[PDB]
């Protein structure tokens, strides 16, 4: 199809030059981000998605601290500082939705570094 | 934490 | 030892047909984790599809695949499957196997479900070759 709407919304794209800071937000509702825990994923081109953040702001062992997450209200945010060209990828937040009863993923944000 | 790992159960209700 | 969640069984099929995907874990355990299949349609975002509990074998589905898909496991303890019947063009997507860490508060109302490891995924294309506009989906 063409354009559409998502349960949890993210900007379609974000960009910044090497070294800068970038933020990607997810806006949801009470039944998903409002009451449940958010996680974030990095999907490198043609690559298996990988967990960046879990339970709103925790980092798994091999994830550098320039990646950070926070949650407020029905919104969640992923912060990436010291941007690097290798950071180019699609980013998704994820959360259980108590109404739809599925893990809902945000629409996705394509990060370009230039 | 408030959370408690279900040890492998996708859901409980 | 290499760590792998390998999916396979992906392929081109006609609408109405069926396929069986399998996901094999190597170098990682399923003990104390649930497992899900997540797909990604052409140029779209990640969509949860189905899950199974390593604890009691309970099964769960998104409303869009219910009655058509069947998730299961066998005695190997490191292998699960996704039987896909009555396939529809919109079922076209790359299917990822992903290990789930699941937690909830004591009243089972607040939930934390995240995927800490994923496979490269297997591609499933459902079409007759006729679509009216570019690729299938």
């Amino acid at each position: 199809g063409g354009g559409s709407q998502s349960v949890v919304t993210q900007p379609p794209s974000v960009s910044a030059a090497p070294g800068q800071k970038v933020t990607i937000s997810c806006s949801g509702g009470s039944f998903n981000i409002g009451n449940n825990y958010v996680s974030w994923y990095q999907q490198l081109p043609g690559t298996a998605p990988k967990l960046l953040i879990y339970d709103n702001d925790n980092r798994p062992s091999g994830i550098p601290d320039r990646f950070s997450g926070s949650k407020s209200g029905t919104s969640a945010t992923l912060d990436i500082t010291g941007l690097q060209t290798g950071d180019e990828a699609d980013y998704y937040c994820g959360t259980w939705d108590s109404s739809l009863n599925v893990v809902v993923f945000g629409g996705g944000t394509k990060l370009t570094v230039l | 934490r408030q959370l408690i790992n279900t040890n492998g159960s996708w859901h409980i209700n | 030892m290499e760590v792998q969640l390998v999916e396979s069984g992906g392929g081109l099929v006609q609408p109405g047909g069926s396929l069986r995907l399998s996901c094999v874990a190597s170098g990682l355990t399923f003990t104390n984790f649930a497992v899900s299949w997540v797909r990604q349609a052409p140029g779209k975002g990640l969509e949860w599809v189905s899950a199974i509990s390593s604890s009691d074998g309970s099964t769960y589905y998104s409303d869009s695949v219910k009655g058509r898909f069947t998730i299961s496991r066998d005695s190997s303890m490191n292998t699960l499957y996704l039987q896909m019947d009555s396939l529809r063009v919109e079922d076209t997507a790359v299917y990822f196997c992903a290990r789930a860490v699941v937690s909830s508060d004591i009243t089972y109302t607040y939930w934390s479900k995240y995927f800490d490891y994923w496979g490269q995924g297997t591609l499933v294309t459902v079409s007759s070759g006729s679509t009216g506009g570019g690729g299938s989906g």
